[PDB]
């Protein structure tokens, strides 16, 4: 027996990698009804005519898994979204290897789906060993309205409560406004003095420019922030002394490809014992079922802990995303960014270089009236 | 001015001619005639439901349809939403598996459901604790996702009212048929009144693990949410006689009112959006054929489909995505292995039927 | 505000270089920049590398392995440590501040020393 | 890192209005700065752009600058000529990683 899985990738020269993954994958244990084939893909600029293409490759070649990727053409909103709706229909696993948005993470509405790095929100408790480490407890927390916004939120209250502790305030700005004056004034007058931002570089920009006029991001302030404010065009209103978040794998492709493979492999090698089995369904226009074993695909792809790969061990947790990532904390120091901490999983640790705060000088401000 | 209506011939075999009759022909007062292009799919695939939507769009010029399709897949909601989100064509979930209500929807999509989220079954639920005098329950929910949000605005509204509730502990059945720590978890319920939250096998195994821990007589009031009652026609073997559940109703609500008013709510916005305007706003050219991608309208038809009352009945709808007076239905498992209405959910207040409550008996036995 | 420049002219190939500028008019405890620009005879401006007045220092990366750059505030001077020179190295030097701001602009440029290397 | 290219030497004559930009060969001049450098043999170089239209209180307002974001190019427009300008001019914008110059400009009359 043979069994082949499927890809949608978005440069050639990738599939040369994954096709030697897949050579590579049916070389070290093989030889008897685990004969992998590999069929892809590519992009398509348009967004409905990928369905139709995505289950004529499931009908034509009845695979397994569908590994996706994403394009260099920056959404990185909607680009997975019509393989995922698709392939859900039939409950065929699907695992995305560069998808960063936390509205995939909702198990309800994307029934299989499954994440090699971990979403936007999901860095919180960086910020929270940040805390523990450097002995900040009134924190001001400034958002915006939208779903990622919001889990995040959600994320850092609860680890917050976990302590018996609240924030001192917790602001909503409009994404994509033109006037942030009035509550960055309203936040001014407070105790509290770390300030926390979660949203997009294109309203980060914004917020920064607006900061910088009250003169707020002088001396004795701290700013942390995630990894989208970091990137992109909204470096050129940053303060100094930003503390800033970055993965350490967040563009290499190759590594999630070989990754991918060696999982998807072993989690084949461990279902193809065990039988009850039932093949995908023919064709996308064939008929209208449930495959029986795409659950029982699904928690032994979960249950599956790699035992060491490039990027480390993969072991998921219970909701379809990767643990134990590791971080790197970069202050930039004029207009320069610096690395000057590294997060393993469970507790922060700094090098050796004194990290300048904002507004110049070099101290612990601690931030109170 | 030309909107399509489509159904799975599920019960439309015996009004096969009916959707044709059916719809404002000789009993309706409206600004420009509008007429229905009728439709029946045979079944629902994902290369089927693209092109004939796609069809219909290049080939009779739409702009409204609604859908309903007795498919118990859970993906055609989510499928209809991708394909609204793409298409800028208002669309309806009336009957059928269409009707779930999806958690959360896309940034600019145009769907409309007829259905019930989960916080007005939770809300309906704690009316009828108030109602029937208990104030002492303990939350079951083990894994199904969106449990966070149903625990939380269970606490948030025992916090947030007058009348003393006295919600004891509540557990997480992580790890389903294990007896490792679910039995001691089970042991630790010590009341009279039980909120479940599963899926049906979950529920089944859950109730028949509760029917051997001795905890189920005529002081065990059970509550479960329209999700273990999906279909009510296959009644397991281990469901204890009297529980409560809600749901939408079936009993005395037919396809004809429900197409009847979807068409309403339709016509009445497009009429709406013509007194506001004076440019209609066209259909699409094709949904394949992306060569230039095109942009939202001017004022497409989104402030129109809230403040909506067509003949009676307001049928209004909120920003969320989903309606605001609902037709929800109590029903309790009766003593003959059939589910029998108690009380609807009217204006704001619940009506019930039963002035107390019988004592339904257990499963015999007991 | 004023910057000077002294270089101990030419030097023998293949040794270690050591400028020495010195600021009169301001204070080097500041909240600004003190870098270092080398331009060769008819050619490019290269920036060599930054040092803050406190700690640290940030250095080009095709030349990151061969610079140790210092300061002391005590006597107000900062030294640059060139080592492991090269044929191919002789050029003007610069040493130039550069205001903290959230732009990078060098003002005011020092008078500058010439550099040969051979023997 | 990446790299600038601007032309060698531009010819005008006196009175007129000429213009010379360095265009950004790798990436976009739209999240960075650019700032024109003012340089007489002999001394040290001088600013005279920082901000794209700012100009220092020592400098005779006959320079003005623009970003087009098309050809990723910056201008150096500059009116009523002398014979006190016959220098070379530079141009020089920053990243996250280093800072790099541009090439050479010979003006002459």
């Amino acid at each position: 027996k043979i069994v082949n899985i499927g890809a949608v990738l978005s440069t050639r020269k990738h599939e040369q990698m994954f096709r030697e993954a897949v050579n590579q994958a049916n070389k070290r244990h093989g030889s008897w009804k685990i004969q992998l084939n590999a069929t892809s893909v590519t992009h398509k600029p348009n967004a409905i005519q990928m369905a139709l293409s995505v289950c004529e490759d499931l009908i034509s070649s009845q695979v397994y898994a569908i590994l996706v990727s994403h394009p260099p053409t920056p959404n990185d909103h909607f680009t997975p979204t019509p393989v995922s709706y698709t392939a859900g229909f039939y409950r065929i696993p699907v695992l995305g290897l560069t998808t960063r948005m936390s509205i995939y993470s909702d198990k309800s509405i994307h029934l299989s789906f499954l994440r090699t790095v971990p979403p936007y929100s999901h860095q919180s408790s960086v910020w929270f060993e940040m805390m523990r480490v450097y002995s900040w407890n009134h924190i001001i927390l400034l958002v915006s309205d939208d779903h990622e916004g919001r889990a995040a939120q959600k994320r850092l209250e609860t680890l917050l409560e976990e302590r018996e502790s609240k924030a001192e305030k917790v602001l909503q700005f409009d994404p994509g406004t033109k006037n942030v004056t009035a509550l960055l004034m309203e936040a001014k007058e407070l105790e509290a003095r770390v300030i926390i931002l979660s949203a997009s570089e294109d309203d980060a920009a914004t917020v920064y420019r607006a900061a910088a006029m009250l003169n707020m991001t002088g001396s004795g302030y701290v700013w942390l922030v995630g990894e989208r404010e970091i990137s992109g065009n909204a470096l050129r209103y940053a303060p100094d002394g930003i503390l800033g978040l970055q993965l350490i794998n967040g563009k290499n492709e190759s590594a999630h490809i070989s990754d991918a493979v060696g999982v998807v492999a072993q989690a084949v090698h461990e279902l193809l014992e065990k039988e009850n089995i039932t093949d995908p369904p023919r064709g996308c226009v064939g008929n209208t079922n449930i495959w029986k074993t795409g659950p029982l695909f699904k928690r032994v792809l979960m249950s599956s802990k790699y035992a060491d790969g490039v990027t480390g061990r993969v072991e998921f947790n219970e909701d379809g995303d990767r643990k134990f990532a590791n971080y790197s904390i970069m202050n930039l120091q004029n207009r320069k960014l610096v690395q000057v901490g590294i997060y393993n999983g469970t507790h922060v640790i700094p090098n050796d270089r004194k990290i300048i705060w904002p507004g110049g000088e070099t101290e612990k401000p601690r931030g109170y009236q | 001015l030309n909107i399509a209506v489509m159904l799975g011939h599920s019960h439309d075999v015996t009004e096969r001619e009916l959707r044709t009759l059916w719809g404002p022909e000789q009993a309706a007062g409206l600004p420009l005639d509008v007429n229905v292009v009728a439709l029946l799919m045979n079944r629902t695939d994902p290369k089927s439901l693209i092109t004939h939507v796609c069809d219909l769009m290049s080939g009779a010029r739409i702009h409204g349809l609604v859908f309903g399709d007795d498919t118990d897949q859970e993906a055609v909601a989510q499928m209809l939403d991708f394909i609204s989100s793409h298409t800028f064509v208002p669309i309806l979930g009336i009957h059928g598996g269409a009707s779930m209500i999806m958690a959360d929807k896309d940034p600019t999509s145009t769907f409309f459901q007829f259905g019930a989220s989960i916080q007005q079954q939770a809300t309906v639920m704690l009316k009828i604790m108030q109602d029937y005098d208990w104030h002492v329950f303990s939350l079951v929910t083990t894994i199904f996702p969106g449990y966070r949000e149903f625990i939380s605005f269970v606490k948030t509204t025992v916090d947030n009212s007058f009348v003393g509730w006295d919600m004891q502990n509540v557990i997480t059945l992580d790890t389903s048929f294990e007896d490792a720590k679910t039995q001691v978890q089970l042991k630790k319920i010590h009341s009279s009144v039980i909120l479940l939250y599963c899926s049906k096998d979950e529920a089944v195994l859950i109730l028949s693990e509760a029917r051997s821990l001795g905890l189920t007589g005529y002081d065990f009031f059970w509550i479960v949410p329209s999700l273990v009652s999906g279909n009510t026609e296959l009644i397991p073997k281990e469901f204890p006689s009297g529980l409560i559940s809600v749901s939408y109703d079936d009993w005395d609500y037919s396809l004809e009112a429900r197409v009847r008013d979807g068409i309403g709510i339709l016509t009445t916005a497009a009429s709406s959006m013509l007194e506001k305007f004076s440019y209609i706003p066209e259909a699409k050219a094709s949904c394949y054929g992306q060569m230039e991608r095109p942009e939202v309208p001017m004022h497409t038809l989104h402030p129109f489909m809230v403040n909506v009352t067509w003949d009676g009945k307001d049928l209004s709808f909120t920003e969320e995505g989903y309606q605001v007076h609902p037709r929800l239905v109590v029903i309790v498992l009766n003593k003959d292995r059939e589910w029998e209405k108690v009380g609807k959910w009217e204006n704001h207040t619940l009506s019930l039927r039963h002035a107390v409550w019988p004592r339904y008996k257990s499963f015999s036995d007991c | 505000l004023q910057l000077q420049e002294s270089g101990p002219g030419l030097v023998k190939p293949s040794q270690t270089l050591s400028l020495t500028c010195t600021v009169s008019g301001g204070s080097i405890s500041s909240s600004n920049w003190w870098s270092w620009v080398r331009q060769p005879p008819g050619k490019g401006l290269e920036w060599i590398g930054e040092i803050y007045h406190s700690g640290n220092t940030n250095y080009n990366p095709s030349l990151k392995s061969r610079v140790t750059v210092s300061v002391d505030k005590s006597k107000n001077q900062f030294s640059l440590k060139l080592t492991s020179v090269t044929a191919a190295d002789t050029a003007v030097y610069y040493c130039a501040r550069d205001v903290s701001g959230g732009v990078n602009w060098f003002d005011p440029w020092g008078q500058g020393t010439l550099v040969t290397v051979s023997s | 890192n990446f790299m600038l290219t601007q032309p060698h030497s531009v010819s005008e004559s006196p009175g007129k209005t000429v213009t010379i930009s360095c265009t950004r060969s790798s990436g976009s001049i739209a999240s960075n700065y650019v700032q024109w450098y003012q340089q007489r043999p002999g001394s040290a170089p001088t600013t005279v752009i920082y901000e794209d239209n700012q100009r220092p209180s020592g400098v005779p307002d006959r320079f003005s600058g623009s970003i087009d974001s098309s050809s990723n190019s910056a201008s150096l427009t500059i009116s009523g000529l002398k014979t006190e300008d016959e220098a070379d001019y530079y141009c020089q914008s920053y990243d996250s990683s280093t800072v790099v110059f541009g090439g050479g400009t010979k003006l002459t009359v």
